[PDB]
RNA sequence: CCUUC
RNA sequence: CUUCC
């Protein structure tokens, strides 16, 4: 009817293989913070699978609120692992966070000082950036840059070891100038809108040898195209082979982001595993 | 409310307008905290003191006051994050200190010749007394928490030759982290004693409880529950050791470190020991062909040193032909979210490295120095360990690699004390020191 | 207050 | 930063 046999989701973005004219008349609660969740869960998940997040401090700039992060702090506390975790934003936290000794709170916004700043504050400890920047309706090409150049510097300064990177491709149509984000792979985010050509620039650092990948309008256009296709053929699909409760192409790739996410607790299969994160985590935010 | 109760029955005063919204998150760790029976608890750091500890300058009346002077100071604390560092700590004791700690109180020599043989092929290079009453603690330790906690290094081999020489009781816990906190308490107690605890960011996932003094008094290594099976566990004395063939593969992959080589043209015996008693252990159990005569070793290694990246052909032995050794972890870790691969198989601080096998070949991290025996030339003790250190996966994953093992021992009697042209680099690890200062109340990581 | 849920 | 089974 409209279902499909995968052999596994769309994990990152040059994976994708087919693209579709963006058609402009264009399902959950709370999944906001869940796209969230996953994403985190995720990248932190791989830094710890390589050992990056041992001990490090995870500096996360345009968290707040925020609900979900506490999750993801309890669920690597609960995992023996060690983790500073400062969260810098101008607009307050879920007071979930509040009280946690792991967890710094600032309430400032970001600039140049600032970065020098904690860079100085916060040094030697290797540091993790995980930038959600912001800037109602939908950020202004002109936004989404200034965004992307700060996001740039915050690397170069606190010039950490890893980083999740908000990053969506500025429209074509209202493209302006050209910009450079850096080097690092891409993944789809699971239970994202509908519509939204937002993805994580996740990029693992040599140390002296930062690395940025130059961005054009060309560029820009397999976006649009690539990700329209994904979010309107791929993920509207039903992996009718993918065993699991539900089969909708998100759950099928929220399935394979928990796939590597590490759990102590013993569990038989690993849809044991993963049905139990998938509850657990749905639990936090509260979704049926 | 009940709330704000708990927060003096706790603060043993009054909590100001701030304080309360701070703590207030800290609901029954505070609550559970305190109506939990101290006495039970002074009189178990007792119960141990006279079982490892019989032997200290301390009293009931004096020990009893520092485990109640400890759980005293939240009336004296003022700093909201002094405050939080004690209340963390306090709720270790409280519900692990039971558990963890309380609960305590309830045919080789004949490879000595091999040892010296193999080891001189090679040669060519160039702490506080409460060590003891704790190495008395780990003892029964490793008999009660048999799966919450294994061993290796120089004691588990004395469990299989009772004359071996060690020093320190070595252990992979899944718990550390706890185990460490309550110990840190145990002898903060019962010796009175201003100890620390810290993370050293080099070694992955590693806390070493040193002394007042920096006295190394022990240090542990965590590891997930996933990594605590796959470890090649041995079981003797109701407890578990590293398998120690497994325990023998890091002792090739640790002398293709230099610096242990400056530590070889040094105890030529010490190893000696360790040695022969693992090369007996093997020989014995899974009888290894010890002939001289051995093919296909030391698989050709070649070594880009523009990329900082060996590069081994395996192919002899595994499906995959090269297992591309990096030497730049933070490296290895790029390219491989490069290879798109999120599902490395990481052993933690036991390989010290995550492998990969994405389209038929091996992707790995050498946690140590290669060992060159001219320009380019990669000096043999580093195919050494170099191997190894696949067979440490190959066993983690229980796969057809009793063969090369032999096969690679026998590479090592007799031969060349190859001269060391150069050696790698290896690769800074980051990170501040971290540590808990159970004492001066502060915690930093 | 002898292993604190 | 030194602090490395
Ligand atoms: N480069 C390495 N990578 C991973 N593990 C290593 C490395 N080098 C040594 N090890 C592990 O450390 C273990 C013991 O450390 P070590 O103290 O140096 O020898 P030991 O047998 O414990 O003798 P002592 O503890 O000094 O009395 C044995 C080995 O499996
Ligand atoms: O978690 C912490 C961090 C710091 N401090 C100590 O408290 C004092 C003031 O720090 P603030 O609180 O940040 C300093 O001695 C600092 O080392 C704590 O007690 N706990
Ligand atoms: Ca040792
Ligand atoms: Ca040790």
């Amino acid at each position: 009817m409209d279902v499909v046999s995968l052999d596994k989701p769309f994990m990152y973005f040059e994976e994708i293989d087919n693209e579709l004219d963006y058609e402009p008349e264009s399902k959950l609660p709370y999944q906001g913070q869940l796209k969230l969740l996953l994403g985190e869960l995720f990248f932190l998940s791989k830094l710890q699978r390589h050992g990056i997040l041992d001990g490090a401090t995870v500096v996360y700039i345009g968290s707040a609120p925020g609900t979900h992060i506490r999750y993801l702090r309890d669920h690597f506390y609960n995992l023996g692992v060690i983790i500073k975790w400062m969260l810098i934003d101008g607009r307050h936290h879920d007071p979930i966070l509040n009280g946690l000794r792991d967890v710094t709170l600032v309430t400032r916004f970001v600039d140049e000082e600032y970065l020098r700043s904690i860079k100085k504050q916060l040094h030697p400890s290797k540091i993790i950036l995980i930038s959600d920047v912001a800037s109602g309706n939908e950020p202004s090409t002109a936004d989404l840059l200034s965004n992307y150049a700060l996001q740039n510097v915050m690397i170069s300064i606190l010039n950490p070891v890893a980083s999740s990177l908000k990053w969506r491709c500025p429209f074509p149509d209202q493209w302006i100038k050209d910009f450079y984000i850096p080097h690092g792979n891409k993944m789809l985010q699971p239970f994202a809108p509908s519509y939204s050509a937002e993805m994580r620039l996740l990029s693992i650092y040599t140390g002296e040898n930062m690395r940025l990948t130059r961005v054009t309008k060309s560029d820009a256009v397999n976006y649009e195209k690539k990700m329209y296709y994904l979010n309107k053929i791929v993920r509207n699909k039903v992996v009718v082979n993918f065993d699991y409760p539900n089969q909708e192409y998100d759950y099928f790739h929220m399935y394979f982001m928990l796939r590597t996410v590490y759990c102590n607790k013993t569990f038989p299969t690993t849809k044991a595993k993963v049905l139990f994160l998938q509850q657990s985590i749905f639990r936090f935010l509260n979704i049926p | 409310n009940i709330t704000l109760k708990i927060i003096e029955t706790y603060l043993g005063r009054v909590p100001s307008v701030n304080e309360y919204h701070m703590l207030k998150s800290q609901a029954r760790n505070i609550q559970k905290i305190t109506v939990f029976n101290k006495d039970i608890f002074v009189s178990l750091v007792k119960k141990n003191k006279k079982r490892f500890f019989s032997d200290v300058n301390t009293s009931a009346s004096e020990i009893k006051d520092r485990i109640l002077s400890y759980f005293s100071k939240q009336t004296q604390t003022y700093n909201i994050g002094k405050l939080f560092t004690i209340i963390e700590l306090q709720s270790v004791l409280v519900t692990t200190y039971t558990d963890i700690l309380g609960v305590l109180t309830i045919n080789v020599t004949s490879m000595e010749e091999l040892a010296r043989d193999m080891l001189n092929s090679m040669n060519v290079a160039v702490v506080s007394s409460l060590v003891k009453n704790v190495n008395k603690l780990m003892e029964e330790y490793l008999r009660r928490h048999n799966k919450s906690c294994i061993c290796y290094g120089s004691y588990s081999l004395y469990l299989i030759n009772p004359n071996i020489r060690y020093g320190d009781i070595d252990i992979l816990q899944t718990n550390s982290r706890t185990f460490l906190i309550d110990l840190a308490f145990l002898i903060k107690f019962i010796t009175g004693n201003n100890i620390i605890l810290s993370k050293i960011p080099y070694l992955r996932n590693y806390m070493v409880i040193k002394d007042e003094n920096d006295n190394h008094i022990i240090d542990s290594f965590n590891i997930r529950q996933d990594t605590m099976n796959v470890v090649p566990k041995i079981f003797i004395d109701n407890i578990y050791i590293v398998d120690p063939t497994f325990q023998l593969l890091n002792m090739i992959k640790m002398f293709s470190q230099i610096d242990r080589l400056e530590d070889l043209s040094k105890d030529p015996e010490k190893f000696n020991a360790r040695m022969a008693t693992m090369l007996e252990y093997v020989r014995y159990t899974h009888g290894i062909v010890f002939d001289g005569k051995r093919n296909n070793m030391p698989m050709k290694c070649i070594i880009d040193e523009n990329n900082r990246i060996v590069t081994v052909t395996t192919k002899d032995y595994f499906s995959f032909k090269k297992c591309l050794v990096y030497l730049d972890e933070n490296v290895l870790s790029s390219d491989i979210l490069d290879l798109n691969a999120d599902t490395s198989c990481d052993f933690e601080s036991v390989t010290n490295s995550v492998y990969l096998i994405h389209d038929n070949i091996m992707y790995t991290y050498f946690s140590n120095t290669i060992l060159l025996s001219d320009k380019g030339k990669v000096h043999e003790i580093s195919a050494r360990g170099l191997c190894a250190h696949i067979l440490l996966y190959q066993m983690l994953t229980s796969g057809e690699y009793k063969q090369c093992l032999s096969d690679l021992l026998n590479s090592m009697m007799n031969r060349d004390k190859i001269p060391i042209y150069s050696h790698t680099e290896r690769d800074k690890k980051p990170g501040r020191h971290g540590f808990i200062n159970i004492e001066k109340d502060i915690i930093v990581f």
